[PDB]
């Protein structure tokens, strides 16, 4: 009995629950290329995050390198 | 970026070498030691499109002086004309990872003669001589980030 | 000097000559780690019975809010890393000849 728990899990009733068949058909797919582009920016922030522990680990030595 | 521009006199033709050498011999016609000073860097510098001080003359053959005389003879007039005749920062940094294969910071030598022995081409033991401290230009023992720019320096 | 400065330079020019041989494959084994990573996390999809298949398009609306949220804390650690580089950069920071052989010749 949360108030921002049920409405969270409302906004599935007002934008599934209530049509078509054929607009679900047209629907879950566009709800699923969604996710795979969601989960490619993903990765992207990933590689590119293992990246920046590289450059700071070398800007940490050059700090000190040049002190 | 020095040593590279000795890379261009060593490869001029003896056909530029002429040209050079004339030009050169005339650049010198009333100088008594011979050689280009401030009087005759004055005449082709103005009489080319300029009128450049005299406290700035010495600093365009001081930067060729090997010889502290203020004057720039033929073997550095060469190095005067390669001079007049690069690779970013920014892209040496994702190429600076390629060699530090452990991933340290650093390029010690094994890193270095392993991408040495990767060009296709055959390698000595006295090129990873010069090679190695021609970066490590403190004798560390590894090419850190600021010295493999300087290392660097206008390489294709 | 116990080389040329021709040989050095001809050196110099060909371990960058691989480098980004070695970086424009190493950014190849990662645009297929990406694509195989995308078919064990968004699996694609395939079809179900009309209402028996509204339980999955609400599976699927509460994916994404789970899934953009995910990217959000990792964003939030790449963005607070570039304003770490910056603020580290900042501070390491702190420590003519054709002309004249035609007028001469
Ligand atoms: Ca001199
Ligand atoms: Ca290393
Ligand atoms: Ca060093």
């Amino acid at each position: 009995r949360e108030k921002k728990k049920i409405l969270a899990e409302r906004r599935k009733v007002l934008a599934i629950d209530h049509l078509n068949e054929d607009q679900l058909r047209e629907k879950a797919k566009e709800l699923w290329q969604s996710i795979y582009n969601l989960e490619a920016e993903k990765f992207d922030l990933q590689e590119k995050f293992k990246q920046q522990k590289y450059e700071i680990n070398v800007l940490r030595n050059r700090i000190n390198d040049n002190q | 970026m020095d040593d590279i521009y000795k890379a261009a006199v060593e490869q001029l033709t003896e056909e530029q070498k002429n040209e050079f050498k004339a030009a050169f011999d005339i650049f010198v016609l009333g100088a008594e030691d011979g050689s280009i000073s401030t009087k005759e860097l004055g005449k082709v510098m103005r009489m080319l499109g300029q009128n450049p001080t005299p406290e700035e003359l010495q600093e365009m053959i001081d930067e060729v002086d090997e010889d502290g005389s203020g004057t720039v003879d033929f073997d550095e007039f060469l190095v005067m004309m390669v001079r007049s005749m690069g690779k970013s920062e920014e892209e040496l940094s994702d190429l600076f990872r390629m060699f530090d294969k452990n991933a340290d910071g650093y390029i010690d030598l094994e890193e270095l003669k392993i991408m040495l022995q990767a060009t296709g081409e055959t390698i000595t033991e006295d090129d990873i001589e010069e090679l190695m401290k021609d970066g490590d230009k403190n004798n560390d023992g590894r090419i850190d980030y600021d010295e493999f720019l300087e290392f660097m320096k206008g390489v294709e | 000097s116990k080389i040329s400065a021709s040989r050095k330079l001809q050196l110099k020019t060909l371990l960058l000559q691989i480098a980004k041989q070695e970086l424009e494959r190493e950014a190849e084994e990662r645009r297929g780690e990406k694509g195989r990573a995308l078919s064990t996390r968004a699996q694609p999809l395939e079809l179900l019975g009309f209402a028996e298949l509204q339980d999955l398009a609400r599976q699927l609306h509460a994916r994404v809010d789970k899934v953009d949220e995910e990217r959000y804390d990792i964003e939030a650690k790449v963005t607070k890393n570039i304003t770490e580089i910056a603020d580290l950069t900042q501070k390491i920071f702190d420590l003519s000849a054709d002309a004249m052989m035609q007028a001469l010749l």
